[PDB]
């Protein structure tokens, strides 16, 4: 069967610049290819069909070449509402076999995060579970560390993260840090603080707050 | 004009059965190509079936003889019925017509089928306490399985809204945190309610959260 | 030994039809030397379904239709019996009590051409499946979507045919395939076509 190989499996480009998506198949399946763009939580919408030509109502900066193995999708202008997954998908061969997909970042400046700490509710203390909630907004590259400290405590893998898409408005990310304790466990300790390194930041910011207040 | 509109997903035992519908509004699907496409949590696309103008069917290698691909040309309505449900069918479908089996214009929505032993936990819901500008929102927590719809203030505020991806514990339940940045001159004077909203265990949460 | 049947303006033709307007030619009147056939190395594809191959030469049939088209090279596997496909359905079905030979062989020093050769369509569209030997060369737009569609192609409106793009450098499989369809169907007529004495 026709194994589909999508090359980047990333791309990050800054805005304005040409975006050249690869895809190759394992035969020639000829100019049989159309290619799906997938906005994150919502259906794919097709771009380009028979290799070459555009879908009504997708605009002109996208466009297609390439023939039997060999195929490019070209973003001439990548804007800010392109940050999608990218499929190409053969219909050529029998069983019709889609991509691995290609995921599309925008390279925006670099922004520093607006970090918030939240506290358990006392309506979730009483069910045995507490949670404290680090939250890192609007900011960018990606990349970001939180370190946990429990009155300087060496806290090490009891937290788990989330990070959203990045938007399609200002090309910024979310980060939020869950650390999950016992409610014997919580209350043996006053001051909680979340520590975060991001390259936005000359010194790594410290919001802390205390049980008693 | 053209709107795919998809119903039947949720959770199912393994060996179980499940019919999704997909509605179809501005064209006849007793006289176009349809498929079913599924898209594997955090994989790519895969396509499931697909049933001809004429009426013939056809199926991948993977669900062949499990899936049942079908329509009723009298309500504009196309069925996929699954038997025997293994662990990795859990993924989101889509309805699609297509030109032939060769390229998908029009796609649905799609729907989640979830195929565990495990039993729908109803979510439970926590307000975050905030604190120029100041974050406040609801984690969802505890909850089986995905989705967890978050509104804030019937659906009439949707600036500033981060609704984060859930996440899997250790215990096997989700867990979301919806937050919402709003600027301090309304954070005292307009009080925020988050409409947590779960359809497969019908839970409905009107939790305000306050200062 | 005299008058033998031209099966060499059949297979040897110059040009083709297409598969949606598929050529019949009622053989007839004359001897078939159908080992010729069978015992050229030209044809890929060479399956006899009602009778057996060698058998030819000693059965006597009233007539031998051929059905000469131009398909793809995967699409072969759909001209056979009970077989389900966009040509079994919308262009070219055989019957389940079929008896007759499928022959096909790859055309694709003739039928391609480099810049691609748009002369050979397909339908794709259709309400509903082709009875066996059964020939659909109507154009009308295909209504879709169940608008008034009045004749005028656009949205929800699709042209029926579709054009195979032949090329010399296409893979194996995209590449064109000349099929002739013999069907010796044998009326309660006195049997005319008989093989070599
Ligand atoms: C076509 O012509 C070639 C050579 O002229 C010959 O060998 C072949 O038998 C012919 N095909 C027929 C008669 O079907």
């Amino acid at each position: 069967d026709v194994v589909m190989t999508q090359s980047p499996a990333t791309l990050s480009l800054s805005p304005g610049e040409k975006a050249t998506l690869s895809c190759r198949a394992s035969q020639s399946v000829s100019s049989y290819l159309a290619w799906y763009q997938q906005k994150p939580g919502q259906p794919p919408k097709l771009l380009i069909y028979w290799a070459s030509t555009r879908e009504s109502g997708v605009p002109d900066r996208f466009s297609g070449s390439g023939s039997g193995t060999d195929f490019t999708l070209t973003i001439s202008s990548l804007q800010a509402e392109d940050v999608a997954v990218y499929y190409c998908q053969q219909y050529g061969s029998s069983p019709l076999t889609f991509g691995g997909g290609t995921k599309v970042e925008i390279k925006r400046t670099v922004a520093a995060p607006s970090v918030f700490i939240f506290p358990p509710s006392d309506e979730q203390l009483k069910s045995g579970t507490a949670s404290v909630v680090c939250l890192l907004n609007n900011f960018y590259p990606r990349e970001a560390k939180v370190q946990w400290k429990v009155d300087n405590a060496l806290q090490s893998g009891n937290s788990q993260e989330s990070v959203t898409e990045q938007d399609s408005k200002d090309s910024t990310y979310s980060l939020s840090s869950t650390l999950t304790l016992s409610k014997a466990d919580y209350e043996k300790h006053k001051v909680y603080a979340c520590e975060v390194t991001h390259q936005g930041l000359s010194s790594p910011v410290t919001k802390s707050f205390n049980r008693g207040e | 004009e053209v709107q795919l509109v998809e119903s039947g997903g949720g959770l199912v035992q393994p060996g179980g059965s499940l019919r999704l519908s997909c509605a179809a509004s501005g064209f006849t699907v007793s006289s176009n190509y349809m498929s079913w496409v599924r898209q594997a949590p955090g994989k790519g696309l895969e396509w499931v079936s697909v049933i001809y103008s004429g009426g013939s069917t056809y199926y991948a290698d993977s669900v062949k003889g499990r899936f049942t691909i079908s329509r009723h040309n009298s309500k504009n309505t196309l069925y996929l019925q699954m038997n025997s449900l293994r662990a990795e069918d859990t993924a989101v479908y889509y309805c699609a017509r297509g030109y032939g089996d060769y390229y998908f214009d029009y796609w649905g929505q799609g729907t989640l089928v979830t195929v565990s032993s495990a039993s729908t936990k109803g979510p439970s819901v926590f307000p975050l306490a905030p604190s120029g500008t100041a974050a406040l929102g609801c984690l969802v927590k505890d909850y089986f399985p995905e989705p967890v719809t978050v509104s804030w203030n019937s659906g009439a505020l949707t600036s500033g809204v981060h609704t984060f991806p859930a996440v899997l514990q250790s215990s096997g339940l989700y867990s979301l945190s919806s937050v919402v940045t709003v600027p301090s001159s309304s954070l005292g004077t307009q009080t925020y309610i988050c409409n947590v909203n779960h359809k497969p265990s019908n839970t409905k949460v009107d939790k305000k959260v306050e200062p | 030994i005299t008058n033998l049947c031209p099966f060499g303006e059949v297979f040897n033709a110059t040009r083709f039809a297409s598969v949606y307007a598929w050529n019949r030619k009622r053989i007839s009147n004359c001897v078939a030397d159908y080992s010729v056939l069978y015992n050229s190395a030209s044809f890929s594809t060479f399956k006899c379904y009602g009778v057996s191959p060698t058998k030819l030469n000693d059965l006597c049939f009233t007539n031998v239709y051929a059905d000469s088209f131009v398909i793809r090279g995967d699409e072969v596997r759909q001209i056979a019996p009970g077989q389900t496909g966009k040509i079994a359905d919308y262009n070219y079905k055989l019957p389940d009590d079929f008896t007759g030979c499928v022959i096909a062989w790859n055309s694709n020093n003739l039928d391609s051409k480099v810049g691609g050769n748009y002369n050979y369509l397909y339908r794709l569209f259709r309400k509903s499946n082709l009875k066996p030997f059964e020939r659909d060369i109507s154009t009308e737009i295909y209504q879709a979507g169940s608008t008034p569609c009045n004749g005028v192609e656009g949205f929800n409106c699709y042209f029926p045919l579709q054009s195979y793009g032949f090329q010399p450098t296409y893979g194996v499989g995209y590449q064109p395939y000349r099929v002739v369809v013999l069907s010796f169907e044998l009326l309660h007529a006195p049997a005319t076509v008989c093989g070599p004495k």
